């Protein structure tokens, strides 16, 4: 019974891991999953996990959403970053800064009701 | 109508393998859940 | 007149302290709330088995008994008066005159042989027990400081008399009640100074039997299975053959002369009557041995094949007739087979067979070649060459006849006097049997349930007119078990069929003992047109009896159910009775109702129609893992043999299961320490919270820990431990059975939870995926929304009003922990089922396991060591037995927790380390994140989920057909507040204007079914 | 003593536990990962040249630096190959 | 598969069937009857 719940377990990593990319946190390796292979062993399997660790951490600044024109912009796909001076959206995994424009952040409201806006251009 | 059971534990009136089991003291008793419920 | 004896007439039923236990006696008792006869200031009252005795009174009125069965002259009677210097006992023949009644000369007249004789030492009760088992009186007895009172009360022993007579009635020599005693269990609970505090009556009524079943005085909500109905016999038959004539037995036993052992002589017994009683007048001190049956049950039974094989031998080879013996008479004249069933009766005949002068009538072969098969017979002369040459010829050098004589004389001693044998082969292989003991046949009843005897088999059950024919060989019909379940009449010769008499199990229906004391009972898998109701004792093997009342008697396809009406209304199952069926306490009455699978709900489905939620809320929910279960050892020896060399030495001739059952809890043991390993130990680094715990408004103070503890363990956590419970110990280390404590400590726990918390807390699910990148707490929130389907502002623009629904949800969790009593039940379970397992070892080993006694040094101390050695295997046997038990189910039990604790592994690194997007793994709304708190075998989750509320209907549309392109939504639905369109977010109303940067196109406005007009600025 | 041999208590080589009474090892105020576990928090390990007696350690301890508007973010990362076995 | 045949076993009518003696003699073994009857009442409970 033991061991064919092992085995279940080593199906399930095969069809999630191995067949697929698996978005469940620690089930196919530490870190971000990218993908698995599989390798027989004597009465077993070896599933060789590669995935993707962040590395290098850099501090910046961050805000909720940035004010403009009277209206409130909240990233798209991204969060607020502070070279120090000027202000970026960056992806969340990995530092690429980009100019603040109406084209990766979106609109929603005025800036009075954000608690933690922050002035900046909004390049159009 | 494809699984066939054996017992499905119901009432049986005094008066075959179950009559042995029963006679031995071996008894099935029903899911708290009917058919009905469960469909 | 009569009244209630109350819970009256408990005694000490042995000699032996007792504390802090309840224990479970079968003895002649008072059954409670009996009827018992109250006489006032009297007649010879009958003793039917034991009386209890009281006298309400206080001025010493009630003076002494009579107890006896004639009371006169003709018979022995005891005598018991109390003068106010002594008591006297006097069993003795009294001619007791009739009205006995300070002169004492004014009870019996006559005193004739006395074979006993003995002298001893606000009303008040003096409550007396009087028995008479094995020839002992036994008088238990106390007084109290005063219808019978209404309190408990037990009685200590007082005498046990050798008195040696029957007694049937007695008398009070002169306010005095009269109960009488039966064969009863009974439930005592003893104080911790050892005093009998209260009793339970087990055949009182069905809540004293699950109170007897569970062993305690308070029972709690449920259904429980209690015992199984039996139908008793209601009379016996016995059905043999009509054969009436005697066999044979003088003209085989009383011979004038008997055969020799070489040509031993057989005869066939058939068609008689076998009466062994007319043994026993053999010469005596004879030897009559069995094999398969006792002597003493020959006359009843019945035989197949009865031979009588008789010869003569010397009295020292008497031993070689038996089975398997060796020797020149079992060898070479005489053989019995291994398996031989029967009976040997030897018996010395130097009177009838010895000879002054030689006898030589009886012969014996001293060389044979071969040895011979059971029962053969050979009777040859040739000569036995014990050499190589051709001895065909006549006797000589290596070359013997081969019988020899025996020259019986009377003047030889015992060892080689002649003894006559008769050996007496029969087949109990039931088979139609000629040969039967002296029995008398009675009628044959069938349709009815009776013990019945054929031929000796023995059984009770119900005849009934059999359709299968048996050939004429063929007596009796077997089933797949074995067991007969068809018989030919031995007179009739009709074939009838045997099945066992009506019985079945009862299940007590009972709202809790504190709530009522009111029961229903289920006989399962029965009609009620086919309950049993016989109003004397002699069905319901309960003897209680729950009457009919009408309304009260309900049919479920589980069983007829007694006590509960049955309603029209449904409600959520209370007590589960089955087949749909469930039962209640109303508030005053059980009900039985169909269960409610819960309130119907109509969705109101259109082409067109869509509900879109306004508002959300934040849940906060619980879910309880256990992770481990307690780490046990068993000191092996110790346990099966306790302090005893002569067991231990005993015991290691049994193999290698101490080893074993070490290594396999050895095996569970390290398994518990992997599960919470792999449980809380997922962190690699212990974080710590930041000193100043502002998170955007949400408050953490209920989970995080708390540095006044002398734990550190946060308010949940601590709510956690005081919840789940965690002398008995002592005396269960005192039988080898220890708890090993585990490898983390509740504290080091404490410190990977608050690891853990800090980590989700200030750096969101990056910890778990490699370095802790920090961020603030609103934004890790709206990461959390953005995963869930739901835009980042709908938490900046709502951060107050969800910060707060989450802190009064938090808030509320104390409660709900604390006030719901089974909520922690998983937890408990598992620490309930390890003290229940652990005293369920313990107190097997008080079981004799069919030994005379569960204490080793009592059977080493009483017994030689041949026999004593078999009282000791069933000993050992037994708890080698409840060791392999308690071994198997323990693995049983930590496969389930490690699946459990692998479970909540998953859990952790899932719901703790992540956002899960599994449907109702977290939680059952949207999973937001996860909060671990340690508990004390286990672990406790709080999933933060969102909950949409507050929904709205609008009108939808596939997509929009504008200067006749077709445009679907690129992240929502296309919404109408009843003239304008919108398109909104799946999970949060939030109408936008349709733009060509929030859709886009595909196609002309031809295909898509359901698209509508209108403008796409 | 049943079982004969007897390990001599030279004072700093006896300690007491919640498993019980450990002969022949000295404990340490140093925490090390557990090597042999003793039970109750309590670890085991050849020190080098003597066994030694321990607290075990949970691992390093370690503060993310909190605030309510720095973000760290990685500029970089590594590819890891792990393995499972099943 | 979700749930299996729910089972009850009369200990004293399967050892002892019809049998007093054996009844009594059974009545000395422990409470080997009442853990069989817990365990299958547990797995009872669990089917549903
Ligand atoms: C981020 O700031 C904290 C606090 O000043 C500092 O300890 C840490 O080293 C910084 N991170 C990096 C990658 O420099
Ligand atoms: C701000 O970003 C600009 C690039 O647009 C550049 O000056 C530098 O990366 C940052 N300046 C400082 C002072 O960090
Ligand atoms: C951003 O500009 C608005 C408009 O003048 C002002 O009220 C607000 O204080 C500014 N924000 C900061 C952080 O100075
Ligand atoms: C049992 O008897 C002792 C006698 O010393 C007494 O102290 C104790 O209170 C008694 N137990 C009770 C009354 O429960
Ligand atoms: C043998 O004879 C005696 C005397 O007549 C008699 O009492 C006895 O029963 C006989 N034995 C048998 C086995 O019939
Ligand atoms: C029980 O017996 C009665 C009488 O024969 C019958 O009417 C009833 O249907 C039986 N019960 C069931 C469940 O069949
Ligand atoms: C739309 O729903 C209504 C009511 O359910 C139904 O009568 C109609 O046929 C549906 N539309 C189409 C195209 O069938
Ligand atoms: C949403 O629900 C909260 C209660 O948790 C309430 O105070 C608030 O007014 C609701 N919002 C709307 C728009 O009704
Ligand atoms: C957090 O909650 C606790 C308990 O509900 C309360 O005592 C404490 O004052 C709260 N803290 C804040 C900052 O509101
Ligand atoms: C949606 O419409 C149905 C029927 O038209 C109604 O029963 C239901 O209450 C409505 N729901 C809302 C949220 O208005
Ligand atoms: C159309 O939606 C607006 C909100 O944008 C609302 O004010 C108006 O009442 C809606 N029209 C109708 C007919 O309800
Ligand atoms: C939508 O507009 C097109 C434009 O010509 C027209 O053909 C079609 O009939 C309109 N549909 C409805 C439902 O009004
Ligand atoms: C934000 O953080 C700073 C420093 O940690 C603290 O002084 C301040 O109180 C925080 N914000 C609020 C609203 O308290
Ligand atoms: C990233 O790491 C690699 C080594 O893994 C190194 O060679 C490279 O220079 C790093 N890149 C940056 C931008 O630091």
């Amino acid at each position: 019974a033991e061991i064919r719940a092992s085995a279940n377990l080593a199906a399930t990593k095969m069809s999630e891991c191995v067949l697929g990319q698996s978005k469940r946190v620690d089930f196919c390796g530490k870190g971000y999953h990218l993908m698995s292979f599989p390798q027989s062993a004597p009465h077993g399997v070896v599933f060789l996990h590669v995935t993707y660790v962040p590395a290098q951490e850099k501090n910046f600044t961050t805000a909720p959403a940035i004010c403009h024109d009277g209206k409130a912009h909240f990233p798209r796909e991204g969060v607020f970053v502070s070279n120090g001076t000027h202000w970026f959206v960056t992806q969340r995994n990995f530092y690429e800064p980009q100019i603040i424009t109406t084209d990766n952040t979106f609109v929603s409201g005025n800036c009075d009701v954000v608690i933690g806006i922050v002035n900046n251009t909004v390049y159009d | 109508n494809k699984v066939t059971l054996a017992d499905a534990g119901f009432i049986k009136q005094y008066g075959d393998l179950i009559c042995a089991q029963k006679f031995k003291g071996l008894t099935v008793l029903p899911p708290l859940l009917t058919d009905e419920m469960i469909a | 007149a009569y009244t209630n004896s109350f819970t009256r007439g408990v005694y000490y039923p042995d000699k032996v302290f007792r504390s802090s236990v309840l224990h479970s006696t079968q003895d002649l008792f008072l059954p409670f709330f009996s009827n018992v006869t109250w006489f006032h200031v009297n007649p010879v009252l009958p003793f039917n088995d034991g009386v209890y005795f009281a006298s309400i009174e206080k001025s010493n009125i009630i003076r002494g008994w009579i107890f006896g069965t004639t009371l006169d002259s003709k018979t022995q009677s005891l005598l018991i008066v109390n003068n106010a210097t002594n008591v006297v006992i006097k069993v003795c023949e009294f001619q007791f005159c009739n009205d006995p009644f300070e002169s004492e000369f004014r009870v019996y007249s006559s005193a004739n042989n006395c074979t006993f004789e003995y002298v001893s030492q606000f009303k008040n009760l003096r409550e007396f027990v009087f028995k008479n088992i094995d020839g002992y009186f036994k008088i238990y007895s106390k007084h109290t400081p005063i219808d019978l009172p209404q309190g408990f009360s037990a009685l200590e022993p007082l005498v046990d008399l050798p008195i040696g007579i029957n007694i049937t009635r007695f008398q009070t020599l002169l306010a005095y009640y009269v109960g009488y005693l039966q064969p009863r269990t009974f439930l005592l609970k003893y104080n911790e100074n050892g005093t009998i505090t209260d009793a339970v009556d087990c055949a009182l009524d069905p809540l004293s039997e699950t109170k007897c079943t569970l062993k305690s005085f308070t029972v709690e909500k449920g259904i429980y299975q209690t015992s199984n109905f039996r139908v008793q016999p209601t009379e016996s038959i016995v059905r043999f053959p009509n054969i009436t004539n005697l066999c044979p037995f003088d003209e085989v036993f009383n011979a004038t002369r008997f055969a020799s052992v070489y040509a031993w002589n057989r005869k066939r017994i058939s068609n008689c009557v076998a009466d062994y009683s007319v043994l026993y007048n053999l010469a005596p001190f004879f030897t009559f041995k069995c094999y398969g049956v006792s002597p003493t049950k020959l006359n009843d039974l019945c035989f197949t094949n009865v031979y009588a094989d008789s010869f003569v031998i010397r009295g020292d080879e008497v031993r070689q007739i038996a089975p398997g013996q060796t020797g020149n008479i079992a060898d070479y004249n005489y053989k019995l087979p291994d398996d031989f069933t029967g009976c040997v009766i030897a018996w010395n005949s130097n009177k009838l067979d010895s000879k002054v002068s030689g006898n030589y009538n009886y012969l014996y072969r001293l060389f044979r070649k071969s040895n011979l098969k059971p029962f053969e017979r050979d009777i040859s002369t040739e000569i036995y060459q014990a050499g190589n040459k051709p001895c065909n010829g006549v006797a000589g050098f290596n070359c013997y006849f081969p019988l020899r004589s025996y020259s019986f004389r009377p003047t030889y001693g015992v060892g080689h006097q002649p003894y006559r044998v008769v050996v007496l082969s029969f087949e109990l292989l039931h088979a139609p049997a000629t040969v039967c003991g002296p029995k008398k046949s009675t009628n044959l009843v069938k349709n009815k349930c009776v013990n019945f005897n054929f031929n000796g088999l023995k059984g009770t059950g119900v005849l009934t007119e059999s359709n299968k024919k048996f050939l004429p060989f063929q007596q009796f019909g077997r089933d797949i078990a074995d067991t007969t379940d068809a018989v030919r009449d031995p007179q009739t010769l009709e074939i009838l069929d045997i099945t066992p008499c009506s019985f079945g199990g009862v299940s007590v229906i009972t709202p809790g003992t504190n709530t009522s004391n009111q029961v229903a009972v289920l006989y399962q898998g029965v009609n009620c047109t086919e309950v049993p109701v016989a109003i004397h004792a002699d069905q319901l093997t309960p003897t209680w009896r729950v009457y009919s009342t009408g309304s009260n008697v309900f049919q479920t396809r589980a069983g007829c159910l007694i006590g509960a009406e049955y309603v029209n209304n449904s409600y959520e199952c209370d007590i589960p009775i089955g087949a749909g069926i469930c039962a209640s306490y109303q508030t005053q009455s059980i009900i039985a109702y169909t269960m409610s699978l819960g309130a119907e709900n109509s969705v109101a489905y259109s082409n067109n129609s869509i509900a879109i939620p306004t508002n959300f809320t934040i849940s906060v929910t619980t879910e309880i893992l256990p992770v481990s279960m307690t780490k046990t050892s068993v000191d092996c020896t110790m346990y099966i043999c306790g302090d005893s060399t002569e067991c231990s030495n005993l015991l290691l001739q049994y193999g290698s299961f101490c080893t074993q059952l070490k290594r396999a809890l050895t095996g569970i043991a390290v398994e518990q320490d992997k599960n919470t390993q792999e449980v809380f130990a997922q962190v690699k680094q212990i974080y710590k919270t930041p000193p100043i715990k502002y998170f955007g408004g949400f408050n953490f103070s209920q989970i995080l820990p708390d540095p006044s503890k002398p734990s550190k363990r946060s308010p949940i956590e601590d709510l956690l431990f005081n919840k789940v419970t965690l002398d008995l110990i002592c005396a269960q280390k005192f039988k080898g059975l220890t708890v090993l404590p585990p490898l983390l400590t509740d504290e080091m726990i404490a410190q990977y939870t608050s690891a853990l918390l800090a980590g989700t807390i200030t750096s969101g699910w990056t910890f778990g995926a490699g370095p802790a990148l920090q961020i603030p707490f609103p934004m890790q929130m709206a990461y959390r929304f953005n995963g869930i389907g739901v835009t980042q502002n709908v938490l900046y623009e709502n951060q107050k009003l969800i910060a707060n629904q989450f802190n009064s949800a938090i808030g509320k969790i104390q409660d709900s922990l604390s006030s719901t009593p089974s909520a922690l039940g998983k937890l408990q379970d598992v620490v309930n089922h390890n003290a229940q397992a652990l005293n369920t070892l313990v107190k097997q080993l008080s079981s004799k396991f069919g030994a005379i006694s569960s204490v080793l040094n009592d059977i080493f101390s009483r017994l030689d060591p041949p026999e004593a050695e078999v009282q000791i295997d069933r000993l050992i046997t037994g708890r080698l037995q409840s060791l392999q038990t308690y071994v198997t189910q323990q693995l049983i039990r930590a496969a389930e927790i490690r699946a459990s604790a692998n479970l909540a592994a998953t859990k952790m690194s899932e719901c703790v380390l992540g956002q899960s997007k599994r449907v109702d793994f977290c939680g059952k709304g949207y999973h937001l994140m996860s909060f671990p708190q340690s508990a004390p075998h286990g672990v406790v989750f709080l999933h933060v989920t969102y909950v949409p509320a507050q929904e709205k209907n609008f009108t939808t549309a596939p997509a929009i057909c504008h200067d006749g392109k077709a445009h679907f939504p690129r992240e929502g639905v296309f919404v109408s507040n009843g003239t304008h369109w919108f398109v909104t977010q799946r999970n949060f109303y939030e109408p936008q204007i349709i733009t060509t940067d929030n859709t886009f196109v595909s196609g002309n406005c031809d295909v898509v079914i359901g698209i509508v007009n209108n403008t796409v600025y």
